[PDB]
């Protein structure tokens, strides 16, 4: 897999769900469609909400299991970390790849975690 | 165990090719990928045109019906499968991209060669300066770091010269 990471600004407008979350546990596996779930404790929604179409859980973040193929594999040691998922909704599940827009919220710019909060929006 | 291809010897096939490169281009980019893993490995690549190959490569846009569709213009440029039968080991291009041979954005040699990696049976990398960094890199030429050449060997082993 082959990403240009999106600058926040433009994965704003392409995701369905700019969401706030925290992963759970160990990602589970369907070893016969080839994809993966995390399961996430969702805090708080900046674009959901709206609900065009759909949609839902949402507790659940989809993927395809393979790395190769463009699957997210989270790297964090602390259980307890607020991440900015930015995703697609297929379906009425939240899809996500290695070029979706994942970031720990600590880790954000304070033009960024503005950005979220009302100011993307504008730009799209 | 972990997905490896039992050979040593592999064949691949360009089965369609891009309109953003001449043929030649597109056959130097995917050669000159092939050669950077077959410098420090046993591994061997033999181009066919007909028939099926172990190492299919493809450029393709949106649905391709292999599961993990294209996402348009930017974000995923491309993606390959591990060592297997059937689809694993192939290796497929966004069309939506455009293709270069050159430093103007996304050349097809570049993100080849990481795809490559994953066909032979890579992980991605953390190291910014590797080949299997899942980012779009760019510094000219395109060299295995040793981070790429440790991943490998670890597979396969080292060269036979
Ligand atoms: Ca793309
Ligand atoms: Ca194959
Ligand atoms: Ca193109
Ligand atoms: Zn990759
Ligand atoms: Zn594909």
């Amino acid at each position: 897999c082959t990403c240009v990471p999106p600058h926040p600004q433009t994965a704003f407008c392409n995701s369905d769900l700019v969401i706030r979350a925290k992963f759970v546990g160990t990602p589970e596996v369907n070893q016969t469609t080839l994809y993966q779930r995390y399961e996430i404790k969702m805090t708080k929604m900046y674009k959901g909400f709206q609900a065009l179409g759909d949609a839902a859980d949402i507790r659940f973040v989809y993927t395809p299991a393979m790395e190769s193929v463009c699957g997210y594999f989270h790297r964090s040691h602390n259980r307890s970390e607020e991440f900015l998922i930015a995703g697609k909704l297929q379906d009425g599940l939240l899809h996500i790849t290695t070029c979706s827009f994942v970031a720990p919220w600590n880790s954000l710019s304070l033009a960024q975690r503005r950005g979220f909060t009302k100011t993307y929006t504008v730009g799209c | 165990g972990n997905p490896r291809w039992e050979q040593t010897h592999l064949t691949y096939r360009i089965e369609n090719y891009t309109p953003d490169l001449p043929r030649a281009d597109v056959d130097h980019a995917i050669e000159k990928a092939f050669q950077l893993w077959s410098n420090v490995t046993p591994l061997t690549f033999t181009k066919v045109s007909e028939g099926q190959a172990d190492i299919m490569i493809s450029f393709v846009r949106g649905d391709h019906r292999d599961n993990s569709p294209f996402d348009g213009p930017g974000g995923n440029l491309a993606h390959a499968f591990q060592p297997g039968p059937g689809i694993g080991g192939d290796a497929h291009f966004d069309e939506d991209e455009r293709w270069t041979n050159n430093f103007r954005e996304y050349n097809l040699h570049r993100v080849a060669a990481h795809e490559l990696g994953h066909s032979l049976g890579l992980s991605h990398s953390t190291d910014i300066g590797a080949l299997m960094y899942p980012s779009y890199t760019f510094s000219g030429d395109v060299q295995l770091a040793q981070d790429d050449i440790d991943g490998i060997q670890a597979i396969y082993g080292r060269s036979q010269n």
